[PDB]
DNA sequence: CGTCG
DNA sequence: CGACG
């Protein structure tokens, strides 16, 4: 673990570890109630070398500088060991060791932190986009930053962020119904006390905003699939040879195929993404570098019940580029059951966009990131039962396998071809006429993991029309 | 809600606390005002104290002594008063008023007579006692030991709450819950009429009962005219 | 423990 | 929060 520089020993001690456990505790305490931010770091340093030993502490507010600190010199590790142990227990109720915390009122809590020569022979495009999704470098810049007003007191461990999100799932089941006012006060406390917030002096506020709560909801969702997709970037410890390109290529039991790019199904996909790149709303052009025929493993076999299965058509799926690895490697995923429902426009399962434009800006890529990925799926949309404002839903009605969400904007559906039999509607953005409706671009969803198939991944660059973009564009 | 209330009011609970101004230790069970400033030291308020009459030194505008400064009503009526005045220093609906404004002057001069002998006779962990023989709540400090006991001889001996069954306390302005309904959160259930039984007094606290020549008068808590 | 900073 | 009677 790391060392807190109010002490200042950081060059000249080093946390102490013993029993596996690791002595320093990051106590929180959060009562909206009244207004408390408060905080508590405690720490048991040893000398790098000599056996010196001192008790850290430091108390306050969040983020701001209100509070203080304290170092006292021991006269040994036992010593120092039983004022850390009766520290502890003092502050927040419970004892070093004990397996299971019961929290107490008035008393702080624990926050867990997370801390610590060959040549392949494949085609190169493919290894460009290898060593973008298993980008290394971003994965760190995601998890392991500073940004302090995200993690006031540091990077929360994945059990933390995990548990955050099933009280948030309480807190948007609450939002939804007429949930007692102290029952959300006590969520809100919950949630604010297991991840810290800078909100200086101001009182922490209450998650009655459902937009706001979806939003912390994103973040965490951000966070939980990153170090997801950071789990699954490590894992290797054998097969040292062909480059790691090699590796990570397999780790995803995928047939990864760079389309040629002057193929006939590349200028359909090019057409798509042109029509289909409503500007409106996008303040960014799209190119389309490379295309990826994948064939997932499994997922074409699951998907033959499906493949008779009329009114089937290829969609833009996309999300951030860090999860895209994952993505590859177990196939489009369902929210899990115990994940709140109302959030999701049409309740949970796979989302899809028949306007790039929509799918695209789920990738969220930023002006730093101009590469973003997004994935072209043959989904065997049975009967599409259309829903034009939203509706959160669980029973699907009989006879239909899709739902879809009507905007006044849709691809011209004269302009549409059959491939291998799949309708893609490469056409440009007309007026439905579709009216009383909440949706601006349709969105196609389906109840099956096994009813899509992805059949292609694009590789795009979002030119973002800013000043460089600017001066290429008037001469 | 309490809203802070950054200027306070009462009697000094020890003889510790230091005068922001003139520096001298302000005497135990004296009269003290102070106002609540947010430390530096940590993410709590705390209390700077001042003479009573130091505090009207530096400078305040307080206009409603009563709304604005939280304890107001839990002082003698005369020191009351007296910090009214040194704070700025109808036809029928009147008489009402005043003659209910009476009653409330008779309360508190009342209540302060009791706990005079109330003390005087009785040891702390007599008043103890006689919380715990009424379901009651044990608080911190002699002050609030005494306070709990007149109010349950009053107004009657304090029912647990409804909801997390925890005692509820007099505050400024109606009857706050203390209890914890979770080890998150505590409960702000607030009402002025909550559910109690008669006070009792144990055969030990029989002839000291004499001592007190517990009068029983029944009455109800009177709570604030503002609003 | 109960104040005060 | 810690510090002290
Ligand atoms: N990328 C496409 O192909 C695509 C295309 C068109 C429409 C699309 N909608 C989505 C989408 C949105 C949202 C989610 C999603 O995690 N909900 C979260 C809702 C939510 N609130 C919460 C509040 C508190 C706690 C948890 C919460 N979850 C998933 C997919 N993807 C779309
Ligand atoms: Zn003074
Ligand atoms: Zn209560």
């Amino acid at each position: 673990a790391a060392v807190d520089p109010d002490s200042g020993l950081e060059h000249s001690a080093h946390v102490l570890e013993k029993g596996g456990k690791v002595f320093s505790a990051t106590l929180g305490l959060v009562d909206i109630v009244k207004g408390t931010n408060s905080y508590y770091k405690l720490q048991l340093l040893e000398d790098d070398k000599e056996n010196r030993y001192w008790i850290f502490r430091s108390w306050g507010r969040v983020g701001t500088v209100i509070g203080s600190n304290k170092l006292e010199q021991m006269p040994s590790k036992e010593d120092a060991i039983e004022h850390f142990m009766k520290l502890y227990e003092e502050k927040t109720g419970n004892a070093w060791h004990s397996k299971n915390f019961t929290k107490y009122p008035k008393k702080f809590y624990p926050l867990e932190i997370d801390y610590g020569g060959t040549k392949s022979k494949l085609p190169k495009p493919v290894q460009d986009l290898i060593k973008m999704i298993f980008d290394v470098e971003s994965m760190k810049k995601a998890m392991y930053e500073i940004d302090l007003q995200k993690m006031p007191l540091g990077k929360l461990s994945k059990r933390q962020i995990q548990a955050a999100y099933s009280i948030l799932s309480e807190v948007q089941q609450a939002v939804s119904q007429g949930s007692s006012d102290s029952q959300i006060l006590d969520l809100s406390n919950r949630f604010y006390t297991l991840i810290p917030h800078d909100f200086g002096m101001k009182k922490p506020p209450l998650l009655n905003n459902a937009d706001s709560v979806q939003a912390k909801a994103e973040m965490l969702d951000n966070l939980l699939d990153i170090e997801v997709a950071y789990s699954l970037l490590r894992g290797g410890s054998d097969d040292s040879s062909k480059d790691p390109i090699d590796v990570n290529y397999e780790k995803l039991k995928t047939d990864i195929k760079v389309v040629d790019r002057d193929s006939e199904e590349a200028e359909i996909i090019r057409k798509y993404v042109k029509n289909t790149h409503a500007t409106t709303h996008n303040a960014y052009d799209l190119e389309v570098i490379d295309i990826f025929k994948i064939e997932r493993e499994g997922e074409c076999q699951r998907y033959k019940p499906f493949k008779q299965l009329h009114n089937r058509r290829l969609l833009w799926h996309g999300s951030r580029t860090t999860n895209f690895a994952g993505i590859l490697s177990q196939g489009l995923r369902i929210a899990p059951p115990e994940a709140p429902v109302t959030g999701y426009m049409f309740g949970k399962g796979i989302y899809f966009a028949d306007m790039v434009s929509k799918s695209a800006n789920y990738c969220h890529t930023s002006q730093g990131d101009p590469i973003g990925l997004i994935l072209l799926g043959e989904v065997a949309l049975g009967n599409m039962y259309e829903l034009k404002h939203a509706s959160h839903i669980s029973k699907l009605p009989k006879g239909k396998h899709s739902v879809k969400g009507l905007g006044k904007t849709t691809p011209d559906p004269s302009a549409n071809i059959s491939l291998d039999g799949v309708d893609v509607p490469l056409g440009t953005g007309i007026s439905s006429g579709v009216n009383d409706t909440s949706l601006l671009y349709n969105e196609y969803i389906v109840y099956d993991i096994a009813q899509v198939n992805l059949k292609y991944l694009l590789k795009l660059k979002f030119n973002f029309k800013t000043s460089l973009w600017l001066e290429h564009h008037h001469h | 809600e309490s809203s802070d209330k950054l200027y306070r009011v009462e009697y000094a609970k020890s003889g510790r606390a230091s005068c922001k101004k003139c520096s001298e230790s302000i005497p135990k069970d004296s009269l003290r005002m102070a106002i609540m400033v947010q430390s530096p030291m940590f993410d709590g308020k705390v209390p700077h104290w001042y003479h009573f009459s130091c505090f009207w030194k530096v400078g305040h505008s307080i206009r409603h002594p009563d709304v604005e400064v939280d304890g107001f009503s839990e002082l003698r009526w005369d020191d009351q008063q007296k910090v009214k005045k040194t704070a700025e220093a109808s036809k029928k609906e009147k008489d009402k008023d005043s003659k209910l404004e009476k009653a409330l002057k008779a309360q508190n001069d009342l209540i302060w007579n009791i706990k005079d002998e109330l003390k005087k006779v009785c040891s702390t962990n007599d008043l103890k006692e006689l919380l715990i023989f009424n379901k009651q709540q044990v608080p911190s400090g002699e002050s609030a030991i005494l306070d709990r006991v007149a109010d349950g001889m009053v107004f009657g001996a304090l029912l647990p709450c409804e909801e997390c069954s925890g005692q509820l306390v007099f505050k400024s302005d109606a009857y706050y819950c203390t209890g914890d309904v979770t080890a998150w959160t505590k409960c702000m259930v607030k009402t002025q009429t909550p559910n109690r039984k008669e006070w009792v007094t144990p055969k030990e606290f029989r002839e000291i009962s004499y001592l007190k020549k517990l009068k029983v008068k029944k009455q109800d808590r009177i709570f604030p005219p503002e609003t």
